[PDB]
């Protein structure tokens, strides 16, 4: 798995590959790892698919109930609910989640929640087995307050390399753009990103 | 398996079942567990079929060379000892053997128990195999030295039957042998299925079973 | 414990049980009675792991004695054996199972017939003319298969038992210190003081 | 150690023309030791027959349990339970112990009293139903029984012919299994008569 | 086991083989692996056979009660959600691997679900020991905008690949077609390419061949009057 | 950790007649749940009117057959082109197997031919050399399915003569080659139905005084 | 006893009317890391044999050297080295099969699965498999690793039995092989897009194609797939 | 094997050794002599793992008999015991050690004194007035510590031995089938035929 | 450990960090991992220090003896000797070696020899625990026929990132330039490379 979330001038973009493996067999080559927990709060899932799906489903339930009572939740609030589940059930879970959302007040925010259940707010985050191969590339090429098109290219180039070196990563590159304008889904096929 | 042998006035009786097992599966029911070393020497097989077969045929050749060199038939004691020393080399290596070397030599009738553990024991009565424990009950209660050849053959046969009935890994048929000073004599193959019903009727035993 | 035997003859049930109690390399006692009277015409012998044996036997004894008082009626050996089996079949899937094998010998006063039941620690029940638990039956069954008749007298059953014991004393490596023998018939339960 | 092979035993069931047959060996053992030659593994609850192989304590326990349940069924429903319904009850009862199972291989056999249709079924220890048209096998010689039944069986056999086929399937399978034998029983079942025959076999 | 699911124009189709095994031994040569959750929601199961049945009957029972409570026809996403939450709770100890498919007021749906509680979406899926042989066929011949007849052909071809090339799969091909605005048609033994040839000999015995000891009439009737 | 053994499936069957002998085996080769070959010969003409099949782990089976064929070759060189009798071959094979007692050939071996009186002979081996002559023997994956059927249909076990009721057995009448091949084909068709490792094809080698003849029959490919 | 480090995945092959085809991708994996992208796993021996190897790459390079040395040794004192006494596919295979079984018998195996594809002197097709255990078999289609599970089913639809071989042309056979390589790229996590293909024909000889790519791939349907169940956006 | 005892009195050494040979749950023999005469005035009893025992004993016997022939002279019990110890100390660091414990009882004709040596499988030698191997000494040492005098007669040593054996037969769980007793004095080696 | 070798127009450059660890303790922070087996044939060592030192010492012996008899050995020949040792003793070794050398005929060449004992000739190679984090960066930034100064910057930037993310890597950056002109040693300190 190769997943990342990047903040930029107008908001935040989530990115992911589409490969799911059972050992060396590819059980699904067109997976959607970008999952919605609220209108403009999405997450990238890594680790056990069963665990991350169960978690995101519970979080979606909590934020739906939050919204009914207290109005639109913050991205920090969403990340807190993820953490509370990941931390308290750390002995029985294998989940690495990146939370990303857009407010009008706070704009684009990114939180990463690794195995232990700790929370880390960041300008951008990378995770999954394939992230290891792009720590150097992403650190060298990331800038703050990029444009939408610059950020799309950054994620595209980054995940392209992660896919290139990681056998557990591959397929298409899915992206989700989160701005004031709304929610835009993007997709990029092998013939586009492989030749970069 | 069940094998037995015992010395008596008129030589030594040797009896064995014929079942071979591979787990719960009955591989064979016609196997020969008595081995012909020479016209005056027998060997029993229990445990590893291959092990017992290979090493006793190796012994038989060893015994034959002895006869050529020394112009004399080997003793039961020397034969049993050659086997014991041969298998002792491979102690702890995984060999599985429980054998009896039965014969008649200058000392009269002879019977030695030999195993892969290293034991080599002279005795008047032996039984080895998974069914040995059932066979011993019949032997010990009915064994005498002053036993007729007819009664002795029946005792060895009846003893295997007792074990074949109770032990799941023993049965098939009974092979009988009588070793005299003039050599060994084969006393036939006896199917346990037919033998059981016959003995039940004539003897009255196995009352709990219906027939 | 080690050896427990049972044989049903014409008009009685005979139970023979070893006398030895052992802890490691030492014989603690050589006169132990491995049996409890469940009712006046029902006797149970037992063998297994220390503690479990006596705890289970006395628990059964108390339950049957309670039934007897409540109804003023003695349960049949078949009813008792079924109760015991259920308790063991219940025990085997519990947190810590009773590690006990039993023989139940009783005289049914209704049918005027002796009855012998063999039940192991799993709750495996079987009615038999003769039976044993552990490594006992391995030595004795060949003699019983040979000599046993259903029309035997009590005295003939005891002679066949002496033969079974003589074989055990010859071929068993462990010294079990002889046996206590008890007979269950129409007149109740009694102990053979010389064996 | 393996609970399904400590006591040993086998059960086989077959369909015929307007009839069914179910048979079992009589052995009860403690591994190598033979203990009883009278341990019947076939029980009946009205006109429905149940054969059970495996761990003997669970065999005995399940019989007592299905006697319990079928007696209550009859009191409430005011009729005897049918094979199709009993089969679902057996499956239900075994799966309720999914993570602490009875170590058994049950076999149902009977004729529906209304439709007259012969019915057999088998289960794994956890309740999965095997509804076969031809035959069902269970026990320590299940592999042996599969080979005998698959070669000897032919459809629409008459009761007296079906008897010979099932008896020979059992006997020759049992004689290639150390943990089966010591006697055998065959039930021949018709819509309103049932015959039970004890077979003569080798006692080793 | 080989099971598949394939979407098409106006619906979805699933298929399965009919062999159930006990190690190397074939227990049932005509097993029914296509289970009904609701009238227009069917699932095919692989793995532990008892678990795939039990979990299907349970969720199907609760789906029926839910359909009665809400006065609505059951949705595939309900069956999916109920299954995954049940399976997740048992942490993979219930060895049920299912392909769930069906039609409802929302449209046509096709999901896969694993024993630990993870679900997937697709246009074509395969599960079981023959999943790789079947997926090779699906990846070779699947296209967008399939017809009903093309999808049934693709599905059964995918099952046949498993039947011939996987030892855990064999015998016949079952199919169920779920089309929008129609009743679902369950096609039991849609294909029968593995009929046993005639035996060379009849093994019917002469009557009296078997030795008998005792005979007796068994009383199956109740206690009689008078 | 490296496991030097494997399981290639397959099943073999040897039956001895009065003046002939057959050795049959399926032609399927497998690992786990995959098929390697639908036609990979398993029974071989080894020379001197002897046929052989080593069933189990194919690499060990191929090596053993290869060594025995070589043993026949050198028996001719060393003993003036003397014909190797079936009983002499069996004893030789025992020593080939036991020479690896502590790293065995994981195979069940069966040889067939004619004895020195011209009568049909079948010998069966365990993986470490214990051998025995028999009239009928099935080996391999489905051996337990087939052998009970052969006990019943070749040696007439548990079969008695009608009317007597268990008092008189069925007499042991010899079988013809045509009757034997029927039992072989029915044995393998039944085994193919209930065993997943058996199928694809059946190759039978028949041995008479005239020589070694072959017969091939298809089996179900599922 | 060891463990494989740098590995090569599936090798696939099949017979057709006049010869044999064999193919394998150009990847050398280091566990999940797709480390080396220019590895040739098809190795020709003369103009009549191609040995395709999967498994440990260090052991492959060792075998590659044994074969190169085999050709050198065969030419020694052999005037007919490029004619009657040239190396045959059956000679090359039996040599490897001897080595593989000997190494497994010393508990020090060559951690490989090998397919020897070629055409004999008399024009007969040769296709046989051998692996680290010394296990050998022949079939109209042969494949290693993942290819055994996914490619064989596709190739067996073209050549299901021996009698289908004369009915199969080189265009049909190559088409099937190329399709199988695409399927493996979809489904094998340790595979690459780049691969090599070799044809050995009894008429046109040995044709060795390098730098082939999987093409005509279907990915467009991925855009429509959203979530893992209930999600719509 | 099981029990081997030794006691040095005034003018002799007495060795007592059990008669039973056991393989698993069955007593194979009840009249086994666990001893070899190394020389006319030196006797060695032994106990340990099957095969190793007799193989080692007969190997030692052959080496001492060879020495006797070569020199026409009987080695002292001390010399023999030292030879035996070295063979066991050599064995313990070998590929497969001899699993044998021995007692060497001899009469030194030079010093006119009986001598008893205890040597275990590690090559641990100790000269003693009385000794035992295995679980034997655990029961018998308290009686020997109490009753033993160095000026005891042979008949007094035998009575003390009967007492030691009686205690073993009471408290040991295993039936060792009695003992064979042998006396080593100035006149050589002899067996007590009634014990 | 972070090691790399890069070919360029005029020859080849080897690069390495200087950290050696015993668990989390830094046993030596100024290690020289660039080792000479011949005048213009050097190697970068990774894995067991004992194993790689013993190997390089034996190789240096073989190439010294080669030179005495047959003249200057090729870089391919050196890589073959390394391989022969690494492959035949693979059960008892943990060595990952990069071989680099300059000929006038063959110019700059680079061979990498991972754990199993396989050989791979490459334009550039990376190895060690810290190489994982720069697969993406190096693939994106490597060009053929670079200048000396471009290649130095490439290695400097690459190892800088490897050191930044890998705890087992650190210290100074050592480099060895191999050209027709001779052999030049370079060193770059933390204050220089950290601020890149
Ligand atoms: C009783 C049946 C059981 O004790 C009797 O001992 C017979 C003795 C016997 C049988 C045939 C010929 C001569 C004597 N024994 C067997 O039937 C044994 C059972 C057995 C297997 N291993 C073993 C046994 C007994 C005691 C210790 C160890 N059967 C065999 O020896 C045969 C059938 N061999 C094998 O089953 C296999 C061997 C050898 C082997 C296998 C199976 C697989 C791989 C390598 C070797
Ligand atoms: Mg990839
Ligand atoms: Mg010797
Ligand atoms: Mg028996
Ligand atoms: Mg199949
Ligand atoms: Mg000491
Ligand atoms: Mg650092």
């Amino acid at each position: 798995t190769s997943i990342m979330a990047v903040t930029f001038k107008d908001g935040v973009i989530l990115g992911a590959d589409s490969r799911t493996t059972t050992g060396a067999y590819i059980a699904n080559r067109v997976t959607d790892k970008l999952t919605r927990v609220h209108d403009k709060i999405w997450c990238c899932r890594s680790g056990s698919a069963a665990d991350t799906q169960a978690i995101a489903d519970i979080v979606q339930y909590h934020l739906e109930l939050y919204t009914s009572q207290y109005g639109t939740p913050s991205t920090e609030t969403a990340a807190s609910v993820f953490k509370e589940l990941c931390y308290e059930n750390k002995d029985n879970l294998t989940a690495g989640i990146i939370v990303a959302g857009y407010d009008d007040k706070n704009k684009g925010e990114v939180y990463t929640i690794p195995l232990g259940g700790s929370v880390h707010k960041l300008p951008y985050a990378i995770a999954g087995s394939g992230s290891t191969f792009i720590y150097g590339y992403c650190d060298k090429n990331f800038r703050e307050n990029m444009s939408k098109e610059e950020t799309v290219d950054f994620i595209k180039h980054s995940l392209s390399q992660a896919i290139k070196w990681d056998g557990s990563s591959g397929g298409v590159i899915r992206m989700v753009v989160l701005t004031a304008a709304g929610v835009e889904r993007l997709i990029f096929y092998p013939d586009e990103y492989e030749q970069l | 398996t069940t094998t037995l042998a015992f010395k008596f006035r008129h030589g030594v009786i040797v009896a064995a079942d014929s079942r071979a097992t591979a787990g719960a599966y009955i591989a064979s029911q016609t196997v020969k567990k008595v081995i012909e070393i020479n016209p005056y020497l027998l060997g029993t097989m229990a445990g590893g079929a291959a092990d017992c077969s290979f090493w006793e045929r190796l012994l038989a050749r060893q015994c034959r060379i002895y006869e050529l060199r020394n112009k004399e038939r080997i003793s039961v004691a020397a034969a049993s000892k050659l086997l014991a020393n041969m298998v002792y080399q491979y102690k702890g290596m995984g060999l599985s053997m429980g054998t009896m070397i039965c014969g008649w030599d200058k000392r009269g009738p002879g019977l030695y128990y030999v195993d892969s553990e290293g034991n080599r024991i002279s005795g008047a009565t032996f039984s080895v195999g998974s069914g040995s424990v059932y066979a011993y009950g019949v032997l010990d209660s009915n064994y005498k030295w002053d036993l007729s050849v007819e009664d002795a053959l029946y005792l060895g046969k009846r003893s295997i039957l007792a074990a074949a009935h109770r032990d799941a890994y023993s049965g098939g048929s009974v092979n009988l042998y009588h070793v005299t000073e003039d050599g060994w004599i084969y006393h036939g193959n006896h199917d346990v299925g037919e033998l059981f019903w016959k003995v039940k009727e004539e003897e009255g035993s196995f009352n709990n079973v219906i027939g | 414990m080690d050896i427990i035997l049972g044989i049903r003859v014409q008009d009685s049930v005979i139970l023979a049980s070893s006398k030895a109690v052992t802890r490691g390399i030492s014989v603690l006692k050589d006169s132990d009675d491995k049996t409890r009277q469940l009712s006046p015409h029902t006797l149970m012998s037992f063998a297994g792991e220390a503690g479990d044996t006596v705890q289970f036997a006395e628990y059964i004894q108390a339950n049957i004695q309670l039934y007897s008082i409540r109804e003023d009626y003695e349960l049949s050996p078949q009813a008792v054996s079924s109760f015991v089996r259920q308790e063991l079949a219940k025990s085997i899937r519990s947190r810590r199972p009773y590690q006990v094998n039993v023989l139940i010998g009783g005289y049914d006063k209704k049918k005027n017939k002796p009855e012998l039941y063999q039940i192991d620690y799993l709750g495996t029940k079987v009615e038999l003319p003769y039976g044993a638990h552990g490594y006992s039956g391995f030595y004795t069954f060949s003699l019983l298969d040979h000599h046993y008749r259903p029309d035997m007298t009590t005295e003939e059953g005891l002679d066949l038992l002496k033969l079974c014991v003589q074989e055990l004393e010859k071929r068993m490596p462990m010294d079990f210190k002889g046996v206590i023998v008890k007979i269950v018939d129409k007149d109740g339960i009694r102990q053979v003081d010389d064996f | 150690s393996d609970p399904s092979s400590i006591n040993g035993g086998i059960v086989v069931a077959m369909t015929g023309k307007d009839c069914v047959a179910i048979a079992c060996d009589l052995r009860l053992g403690s591994q190598s030791l033979g203990v009883s030659n009278k341990f019947e593994k076939i029980f009946h609850y009205g006109h429905v027959f149940l054969g059970i192989t495996g761990l003997a304590t669970d065999v005995t326990t399940l019989n007592e349990m299905f006697r319990y349940k079928t007696n209550l069924y009859k009191l409430k429903e005011e009729r005897a339970i049918e094979p199709e319904t009993f089969t679902q009850l057996v499956s239900s009862s075994l799966y309720e112990r999914r993570f602490g199972p009875y170590f058994v291989g049950p076999v149902v056999a009977g004729i529906n009293s209304k439709s007259g249709k012969p019915f057999i079924a088998g289960f794994d220890l956890i309740g999965c139903i095997d509804e076969a048209k031809d035959f069902i096998v269970s026990g320590t010689a299940s592999d042996q029984l599969f080979g005998m039944c698959e070669s000897l069986y032919e459809p629409n056999l008459e009761p007296e012919d079906l008897f010979e086929t099932i008896s020979q399937a059992l006997l020759n399978a049992a004689d290639r299994d150390a943990l089966s034998g010591w006697g055998a029983v065959v039930y021949i079942i018709k819509k309103d008569e049932v015959v039970k025959r004890y077979l003569k076999m080798r006692q080793d | 086991t080989t099971i598949v699911g394939v979407k098409f124009n106006n619906g979805v189709v699933i298929a399965a083989d009919t062999r159930s095994t006990q190690g190397p031994i074939v227990a049932d040569k005509n097993c029914a692996k296509l289970h009904r959750i609701s009238p227009k929601i069917w699932c095919a199961g692989a793995g532990t056979a008892a678990d795939t049945e039990a979990v299907t009957q349970l969720i199907g029972s609760n789906i029926e009660l839910h359909s009665l409570y809400t006065s609505r026809e059951p949705r595939v996403v309900s069956a999916l959600q109920m299954l995954k939450q049940h399976l997740f709770k048992y942490q993979g100890h219930i060895g049920a691997y299912l392909i769930v498919a069906g039609v409802d007021p929302t449209g046509s749906h096709l999901f896969s679900i694993h024993a630990h509680g993870s679900t997937d979406v697709g246009y074509y899926l395969s599960l079981g020991s023959g999943s790789l042989a079947a997926m090779a066929v699906l990846e070779s011949h699947w296209k967008q905008d399939l017809t009903k007849e093309e999808a049934i052909k693709l599905a059964s071809d995918a099952i046949q690949a498993g039947i011939w090339n996987d030892l855990g799969s064999g015998s016949n091909v079952d199919v169920c077609v779920m089309e929008i605005g129609k009743d679902a048609e369950y096609l039991r033994n849609y294909l029968t390419p593995n009929v046993r040839e005639e035996k060379q000999k009849s093994y019917k015995f002469p009557r009296g061949t078997t030795a008998v000891l005792k005979e007796s009439i068994v009383n199956i009737c109740d206690i009689q009057e008078e | 950790q490296f496991n030097p053994y494997g399981d290639n499936g397959g099943t073999i069957l040897g039956i001895a007649g009065e003046d002939f002998a057959v050795l049959a085996g399926d032609t399927r080769n497998i690992t786990d749940y995959s098929i390697n070959s639908r036609y990979e010969p398993k029974v071989f003409d080894c020379g001197d009117n002897i046929v052989m099949s080593a069933n189990g782990f194919a690499a060990d089976g191929d090596a053993l057959v290869k060594r025995f064929k070589n043993s026949v070759k050198w028996y001719h060189f060393d003993h003036n082109d003397k014909k190797l009798s079936i009983n002499s071959a069996a004893r030789n094979i025992q020593h080939l197997l036991y020479s690896r007692r502590f790293f065995p050939y994981y195979v069940y071996n069966i040889i067939a031919g004619l004895d020195e009186d011209g009568k049909g002979a079948v010998y069966s081996f365990d993986p470490v050399g214990s051998y025995q002559r028999e009239q009928c023997r099935a080996g391999g994956a489905a051996a337990s399915l087939i052998m009970p059927f052969l006990d019943n249909q070749v040696n007439f076990k548990n079969q008695y003569e009608p009317g007597t009721n268990g008092k008189v057995k069925k007499p042991l009448k010899y079988l013809s080659v045509e009757e034997v091949i029927k039992l072989v084909r029915d044995s393998f068709t039944s085994a193919t139905e209930r065993h997943i490792q058996v199928g694809d094809g059946l190759e039978i080698l028949i041995v008479t005084k005239d020589g070694v003849r072959k017969e091939f029959y298809e089996l179900k490919r599922d | 006893t060891q463990q494989p480090i740098v590995t090569g995945t599936s090798v696939i092959s099949m017979k057709y009317d006049n010869g044999v085809i064999i193919a394998a991708d150009n990847l050398g994996s280091y566990g999940s890391l797709l480390r080396f992208n220019g590895v040739e796993r098809l190795i020709p021996v003369g103009d009549n044999t191609v040995v395709g190897i999967s498994g440990d790459i260090s052991d492959m390079q060792h075998i590659e050297r044994l074969l190169k040395d085999l050709v050198t040794e065969n030419a020694y004192d052999n005037p007919l080295a490029d004619a009657e006494e040239a190396l045959e596919p059956s000679y090359i295979f039996e040599y490897l099969a001897t080595v593989m079984y000997q190494r497994r018998s010393k508990m020090n195996p060559l951690w490989n699965a090998i397919i020897v594809a070629g055409v004999q002197s008399n024009g007969d097709q040769f296709l046989r498999y051998v692996n680290l255990l010394g296990v050998t078999y022949s079939s109209p289609t042969l494949a290693t690793g993942f290819g055994a599970h996914m490619a064989n089913p596709l190739l067996r639809k073209v050549v299901d039995r021996e009698s289908d071989i004369p009915k199969t042309t080189v265009q049909v056979a190559e088409e099937a092989i190329v399709n199988a390589m695409r399927v493996l790229y979809y489904r094998d996590a340790r595979s690459s897009r780049n691969f090599s293909l070799a044809i050995i024909d009894k008429n046109t000889g040995l044709t060795f194609k390098k730098n082939l790519q999987v093409e005509n791939m279907k990915w467009d349907f991925a855009k429509d797939i959203k979530g893992y169940g209930t999600q719509k956006i």
